[PDB]
RNA sequence: GUCAAGUAAUUAAGUGCAUGUGGUGGAUGCCUUGGCAGUCAGAGGCGAUGAAAGACGUGAUAGCCUGCGAAAAGCUCCGGGGAGGCGGCAAAUAUCCUUUGAUCCGGAGAUGUCUGAAUGGGGGAACCCACCUACUUUAAGGUAGGUAUUGCAACAUGAAUACAUAGUGUUGCAAGGCGAACGAGGGGAAGUGAAACAUCUCAGUACCCUUAGGAAAAGAAAUCAAUUGAGAUUCCCUCAGUAGCGGCGAGCGAACGGGGAUCAGCCCAUUAAGUUAUGUGUGUUUUAGUGGAACGCUCUGGGAAGUGCGAACGUAGAGGGUGAUAUUCCCGUACACGAAAGGGCACACAUAAUGAUGACGAGUAGGGCGAGGCACGUGAAACCUUGUCUGAAUAUGGGGGGACCAUCCUCCAAGGCUAAAUACUCCUGACUGACCGAUAGUGAACCAGUACCGUGAGGGAAAGGCGAAAAGAACCCCUGUGAGGGGAGUGAAAUAGAUCCUGAAACCGCAUGCAUACAAGCAGUGGGAGCACCUUCGUGGUGUGACUGCGUACCUUUUGUAUAAUGGGUCAGCGACUUAUAUUCAGUAGCGAGGUUAACCGUAUAGGGGAGCCGUAGAGAAAUCGAGUCUUAAUAGGGCG
RNA sequence: GAACCCACUGUCGUUGAAAAGCCAGGGGAUGACUUGUGGAUAGGGGUGAAAGGCUAAUCAAGCCUGGUGAUAGCUGGUUCU
RNA sequence: GCUAAAACUAUGUGCCGAAGCUGCGGAUGUAUACUUUGUAUACGUGGUAGGGGAGCGUUCUGUAAGCCGAUGAAGGUGUGUUGAGAAGCAUGCUGGAGGUAUCAGAAGUGCGAAUGCUGACGUGAGUAACGACAAAACGGGUGAAAAACCCGUUCGCCGAAAGACCAAGGGUUCCAGUCCAACGUUAAUCGGGGCUGGGUGAGUCGACCCCUAAGGCGAGGCCGAAAGGCGUAGUCGAUGGGA
RNA sequence: AUAGCACUCUGCAAACACGAAAGUGGACGUAUAGGGUGUGAUGCCUGCCCGGUGCUGGAAGGUUAAUUGAUGGGGUUAGCG
RNA sequence: UAAGUUCCGACCUGCACGAAUGGCAUAAUGAUGGCGGCGCUGUCUCCAGCAGAGGCUCAGUGAAAUCGAAAUCGCUGUGAAGAUGCAGUGUACCCGCGGCUAGACGGAAAGACCCCGUGAACCUUUACUGCAGCUUGACACUGAACUUUGAUUGAGGUUCUAACUCUGUCCCGUGAUCCGGGACGAGGACCGUGUCUGGUGGGUAGUUUGACUGGGGCGGUCUCCUCCUAAAGAGUAA
RNA sequence: CCACAAGUCGAGCAGGUACGAAAGUAGGUCUUAGUGAUCCGGUGGUUCUGUAUGGAAGGGCCAUCGCUCAACGGAUAAAAG
RNA sequence: GGGAAGCCUACCUCAAGAUAAGAUUUCCCUAGGACUUUAUGUCCUCUAAAGAGCCGUUCGAGACUAGGACGUUGAUAGGUU
C-alpha cells in the first residue's frame, strides 16, 4: 500500500501561498518564507485585537477632553461631574456627541458643572 | 540493493554531508528503510467461538427470513435454464444452495449462474452465509447441520 | 488688470501588488509487452561426436538486432494448416514465391568457419609454424585421415648387472573444462558483546580449498532405560529457557519420556536385498492441431460496448481486443475430438555387470603424555577422536549404565550394502497476489552490465506515453532552397504537429488598474483617506493603499539567543519508531473451576489430533510433610502461608 | 661551457596556460653519469647513498571486493489536528 | 523643555492606566441534581520534557456484476460557501477515462530544516575571461553575410627547430565533392565538424622466419593440509646475431 | 654516503639472509675472503673506570622440568562378628 | 664604527666541553652559517618621464565561490556582555559608473591548539599476557663388542657396522652439475627429525596505563570517628 | 535510621551458669572509630542429597578460615610509556 | 572693565535637493470646432516658439560621462606656406 504524497502536499502548500497573497517578494512566492509570514501575521492579529480597544478608548478620551475644554472644563472634572450626576453614558457615545452635536455636548457639560457645584 | 559497498567520498574536507553508502535509504535509488517480507495473515479462532458465531449467523438468518427450507432440491439434467426456472419459482434467484451432498448435475447447472452457488452441508462458511441474499437449505442438510450443532 | 501671501492638480528613469495572457520546466493524474513474491506439477545438468563464453562471416538495397554457418534470415523427409508471404528497428521500392499447397507450426535428419578444457608445436584468445599415411594434379597444390598429457590393460622392446627390474614404444579404453542453490570433507578470522580487557563471546559464522547426487549424509545397538521396559536412521511439536556449563560474569544450553511424518531390512568367498545398463512387451504422459452457442431497434455521440425497449445461449458470465463500459463483433472459454514421428515415467520379463579383495574382524580395545568434541571452560569428569610412547582377553570372553567398587540390567567393537519421511531452485508449464507502477519495481520497461570512470581487480548511470487510424500537414507566403513561422488541408480535438496525453512550482516576459523620487530598520498587523472598475446604487463587491499606533525571522541547543551561536539559494519529488518471536499489563469477546490445543491428517479457514501448557497450595536448602510448614530441646516465641 | 640531467634565489601565477609552471639568474656536464626497450622484487611485505622517502596525482601500513546495515554513553534530524 | 516647577517635603480632591475584576455573546472539562436524557447550578480551561483522551485526510481489500461518469472521471486552475481544526461541499474554465458512498479491515499514511538525496532554475552579472606581447595592411573573388576562406601585392617571425624523418602511441584524423544546426573559447562561405565517394600495390623496406640474453613456463622429479613452491630434459622470450 | 680506521663473528654443507619445505643468494668465492657494528680524508693523537647491563671463559656446590614411582592415607567386599 | 646585543682576538667560578655517540687543527672544495671592505647602483632621501600588456568604452561569446528573507544610514545607550534591524536622537530626494577595503564577528575547511570519550592508529620498554625463532633434558627412529669407575644401579672410555649422513668419486636410465638405482670412499649410533619438557624470547601480536580538580598537568585527596561551618528538631556543600 | 544492600536500641520467654543471705545483676568494656559485599576454595559437625541398586565421590545446611580488593559498593587471576 | 597660539568672525574653496528648492536681467508662446464627466474636462483640426539635444571637426577637458570651442555668414582639426 504505497502512498504518494503529491496531491495532499500540493494542496497544503497552495493554501498557505493563497493566504500569503499581497506580501512582498519571496513572502508571496516561496513556501518556506510565506509560511513564516502567515504565522507572524496571525500572532500580530491576536495581539492587535486587544490593542484596538485601548487605542479607540484613548481616541474617545481625547475628543471628550477637547469638547470639555471648549465648554470650560477638563476631562477629569467632566467625568467626575457626570458620575456625581448619575449619568451613565459611555465614552464612545460621549465622543460621538462631542464630534457631531455641539449643543448636546454643551448641555452635558452644563449638567456636569451643576453636579460639581 | 545492488552495489553500495564502498564509502562514496572521504569523511572530512569535501564540504559534503557525510555518507557511508550510495544505497543509503536517504538517497534516491537506495534501500527501503524497513523492507517487507512475506507474511502469514491467519489468526487463531477458538473452536467454541467459531461454533457460536455460526449459530448466531444461522439464527439471525432465520429471524430475517433469508433462510428458506425445502423438502427436496434436485435437477434432472445439467442444464442452467432448468435450475434458473426452479430458483425463479422459489423466488430465490440470488441464492446459496446447501445440500446434504452436491449432485453433479446441480453443480454443473449452477456453475455459470451469477449470484448463485451450491455447497455441501459440511462446507458452509460464515462469509458465504452472509454474502448471498438468501440461503436455500434442504431438510437433510438442515438436520446434518443440527447434528454438527452449528 | 498688476503685485503679494496662502494652498491644490500635474512627472516614472525605474520599482511594488493584483489580475489577464504567455515562456521555461516536467510535477500530478491515468496507463504499461517491465519487475517482486509465491502455489501446484515437472526437471535437476552441458562437454574430446569439442561445452559455457566469444571472434568473424552470411541479405537485391545492409547499419544494428535476431536467425544461421562457406549448403550460412538457411537444405531434406514426415505430419499439421489453407490465403497469403519474401525476420525486426522500418517505411518504401524492385525482383519475386504461392491452391501443382507458399509463409507459418511440430518431429526427425544434413551442413555446421575460427578462438576457447583446446589436445600436432608455439602464442600477446579468435594468430604463426608443422610432421606422417592414402588418393589426386603438374609444377610450387588439392581432398580424407592420423599426430596432446595422465591413469589403466595388452603386446613389443630393454640398462648399471648374470637372471631380472627400472626405463622405452605401439594399440585400446577413460579423465580433465563449465555451471544457480542444497550435500560431504580439509583449513578458518576480526569488527562486536562483556558498558575497559586477556578466559569467554562473535562462531565453526565470513572466507579459501577438494569433491558428489537428484538429493546427499546417517542407518539396523559392543543403543537407551531403570515397574525391568523400549527396539535401525532421518525430520517436526513438546519436554524447557528446565537440568546443567560459566572471569558462577556477559552469555551458552541438553537429555530421558510423550505426540506426529515415513516405515525395511539384507549379507561376508557354491556370496543376499538392492542398484545400474541393454532389449522386448503393456500402461501413462508430453512435443503441432480441429469443431465449438446465442442481439436487434432507439437516443447521445467523431466513434457505442453507454441510455431506453424487448429477445437469445449458458457443462460456455475465465480473460484479452475492437474508435467510450460487450455472455450473444473478433480471439477465445465449457465441452467434444486429434499424431507420420520422437521424448519422459511406471510395471513385467531377458541378458550383462555391480553389490563382493570381503569369510565374525590385534598393533585392535585399554593405558601414560599433549590436544580436540561432547549444552559440559579440568572440573568429583564418565563417554567419543588421536599426534606421541605402549599394549590385552579373545565367549568359563568382552563393552556400557557420568570419578570408583560390588551386585544387577543390557549389548557384541575392531567387515559391509540399504528406499521413504528431510534440504534446494540455474531452469520448464500452468495459476495466484489488501506486491510496484517509470525518483517506484531488478542496476537495467528504452540496443544495460551499455555509455562513462580506472593500468587492473572493480565501480556504474540517465533515458517509457502524437493519434482510433499517419489520415505525419499537397499547395501559397516571409526567409539563406537554412532554422522558424502565418495561411491552406487532415483530424472529434493541432494550445494532439513530431522530446507531440495531462502540463503543477521555482524562475523569466508582455498588458491593464492603483501606489511610489523629503523619506530610515524582520516588510506585517490594528486603523484609515483617496483613486479605478463593477454594481443588486449601499451601511455593497473587487484591486490598490497616502497617513498612523504596535512590532528585532524560523529551527536547534541552552541558565539564557534579534543575536555577530548551528542549519537552510529556491521549487518539485523521495527521506527516519518497523517486522518476527517471547513475556507482562490494560481493553474487549468466548468458555468458566476450568480454559486451550501444537506438530500433523484433512477437496483443507471446517472436522479430527489431549501429547503438552496455564489455573486450582503452601512451607522448607532438601528428604519430607501439607492448611499448614520451617526454625528449636520446646506444644514457647517468631518467619513465610 | 652547449645538448642532456637537475632544482639554489627572486618576481609572476594561486577560481593558474599548468592539481607544482613560466621568466631571469643557478649546479653537474667521461661519470658513484644520463637514457630507450624488455624483465625481477607485493602490503606488517617490497625497495630505500635513510627523508618514514617511494610502492599508478593515494602511504606511520596501497587499492578493490567481501565480514558489513562494524560499534559510537557523541552531534544532527524526526512529517496532520 | 522645566525655577512662586513640569524639582523636593506634607496634606487632600479627581482622573488615566493591564489579556486583573465587572458587563454581554459563545465553546469546552469536572462535579452535583434531573431518579433515560442533554437540561440547570457550582468550580475550572498559560504551559517545555512528559503522560492521558478524541479526531481529519492519503493508498489498498471486502461490502461492489452495486452507485457516479463522453449530457464529461481523475488531475490542474479560479470563485462561493460550511465547521473549533486537521478539512468538507458546490460550481465556471482546462482535461479526456476513469472514480467510488456507508461500515469494517491493512498500512511504503502526512516534511522545512538532518553542511539530507535526485532533477530543474535563480543571485553574483551581461561582471571576470577568450590560453605565450612572432604582427599585420590592402585589392579582387565567392557568398544572405568576409578582420579570420580563396587568389594577388606588401610587412613580420622560426631556421640545432616553430624545418625534414623513424620507432612507440593513435586509428581514417589522409584525398575529392557537398553542408553549417551542434563541435571550433567570436563570425565562418573554413576545418582534424556532418554526409557521400575514393585512397595504402614489395623476393630486396619492416614484420613473419632461423638463433639466443635477462626472465617465464616446465614431461618426469623434489617439497608442501589442499590450493600450490622450486626445478631437470626441453620450450618460449629482443632491446642483440642471420640473404 | 664516501675512501681510510677499528672491533667482532665465520674453517666451508661457513657465518648471514629468503622460504613452510625443497631449495636459493653468500659464491661457481675460501680468513689478503665474506657478514654485522661504529667512526669518517689528512696531521698530531686517542687518558682513568669491569661496581652495573651485556658478551667470553670457568666451576660442579645450592636451586629447579618432564620422566620414574618408594612409602603413607582413604573407597569398595569375601569373611568374621 | 660618530655610535657594534652581531663579528674578530683574549681572559677561565665550563648553570651543563673533552678524546673513534672521537678531541684539537687543517691546504683545497661548498647555489653552507656569521662579520667586514672596494666598485656599483631607484634599495633608499623621493620619486619623475617614457615603451609594451591589462584596466576603461564598443561588437560577439560567456563563468565563479556565496546566498533564511530584506524597504541593507551615523551616534550614544541597551542587550546571550563589540547592533543596518532594539531605545532615544541626528542626518538623509530616486538610480548607475570608475575606484577602495574600515565593518557585514566577510568567503573557504563540522579547530589541527586545549579539554573530553572507560575512541583509533603507529612506535618504545626491566608494563601484562601469548607466539615464532634459539636452546636443555626424557622417550622414539637406535645397533654390536669389550672396558673403567660411582652409591642392585648409574656414569665414563675405546673399538665395530648394519640403521642413518655426504651441497665427495665412478657407472647406468641419458643427448641431463635435477632426480633415481648401482659401486666405492669418508663419517656413524653421533648429527639430525617427531612427541613431551625447563630456559630465553619487543623478533612479532593483542591489550592496559583511575577519578575529583575554579581548564589540564604537577601537588593533594579517595573508607571510618569527633567538633565547627549548620541559620535552638533531623539533614545540609566547598 | 534508611534508595538498596546494610547499620542501631530493645523489654520479655525457655535452657544452662556465675556472684550474692536476699530482692537481684550479668547476652563483653561510659558511648560514639578499630573496617571489606559477592565469587572461589580450606577446616569441624550434620536425622539432607547421592544419575540402575548398596555405598562412595561430589553437592547442600550449621559454625568458622583466606583480600592495604585503602581508587576502601570491591570492572580481570593477571597490565607501563 | 581688562584678559590667550583656544571659541565666533576674518583668509581660500564648495554651497538653494537650503523640498524653507531663494534673488536679478533679458527672451518666447495670445488658434478654431464637437461633446458631457461643466472641469487647469475628453476627442478633432491647425500650430511647433524662445531654446535643448542627436550628428560632425575637436580640446591645454576627460576612464565612460560631464565641461569648453567651432560647423561654410567657418580658422574647429588635418594639410599647405
Ligand atoms: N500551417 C503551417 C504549415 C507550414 C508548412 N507545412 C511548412 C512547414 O513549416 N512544415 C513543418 C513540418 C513539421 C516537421 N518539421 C516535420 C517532421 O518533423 N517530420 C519527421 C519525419 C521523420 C521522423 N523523425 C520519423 C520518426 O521519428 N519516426 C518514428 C520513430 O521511428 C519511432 O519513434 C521513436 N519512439 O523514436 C517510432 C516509435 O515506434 O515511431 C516512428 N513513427 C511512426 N509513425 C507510425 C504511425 O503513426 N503508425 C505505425 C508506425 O509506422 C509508426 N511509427
Amino acid at each position: 500500500a504505497r502512498v504518494k504524497r503529491g496531491v495532499v502536499a500540493h494542496r497544503r502548500h497552495k493554501k498557505i501561498l493563497a493566504r500569503a497573497k499581497g506580501y512582498y517578494g519571496a513572502r508571496s512566492r516561496v513556501y518556506r518564507v510565506a509560511f513564516q509570514a502567515v504565522i507572524k501575521a496571525g500572532q500580530y492579529a491576536y495581539r492587535d485585537r486587544r490593542q484596538k480597544k485601548r487605542q479607540f478608548r484613548a481616541l474617545w478620551i481625547a475628543r471628550i477632553n477637547a469638547g470639555a475644554r471648549q465648554n470650560g472644563l477638563s476631562y477629569s472634572r467632566m467625568i467626575d461631574g457626570l458620575k456625581k450626576a448619575q449619568v451613565i453614558i459611555d465614552r464612545r457615545v460621549l465622543a460621538d456627541i462631542a464630534m457631531h452635536d455641539a449643543v448636546a455636548f454643551a448641555a452635558l457639560a452644563e449638567k456636569a458643572k451643576g453636579a460639581l457645584a | 540493493v545492488s552495489g553500495g559497498g564502498k564509502k562514496p567520498f572521504r569523511q572530512k574536507g569535501t564540504g559534503r554531508a557525510r555518507a557511508g553508502s550510495i544505497r543509503s535509504p536517504i538517497w534516491v535509488g537506495g534501500g527501503k528503510t524497513f523492507a517487507a517480507r512475506p507474511q502469514d495473515w491467519s489468526q487463531k479462532v477458538n473452536r467454541k467461538m467459531y461454533r457460536g458465531a455460526m449459530q448466531c449467523i444461522l439464527a439471525e438468518l432465520v429471524r430475517q427470513d433469508r433462510l428458506v427450507l425445502v423438502e427436496e432440491f434436485a435437477v434432472a439434467a445439467p442444464k442452467t435454464k432448468e435450475l434458473l426456472a426452479k430458483l425463479n419459482d422459489l423466488n430465490a434467484a440470488r441464492a446459496l444452495i446447501v445440500t446434504d451432498a452436491v449432485d453433479e448435475n446441480l453443480y454443473l447447472a449452477a456453475r455459470n449462474l451469477p449470484h448463485v452457488d451450491v455447497v455441501d452441508a459440511t462446507a458452509i462458511d460464515p462469509v458465504s452465509l452472509i454474502a448471498f441474499d438468501k440461503v436455500v437449505m434442504s431438510v437433510a442438510a438442515a438436520k446434518k447441520i443440527e447434528v454438527e450443532l452449528g
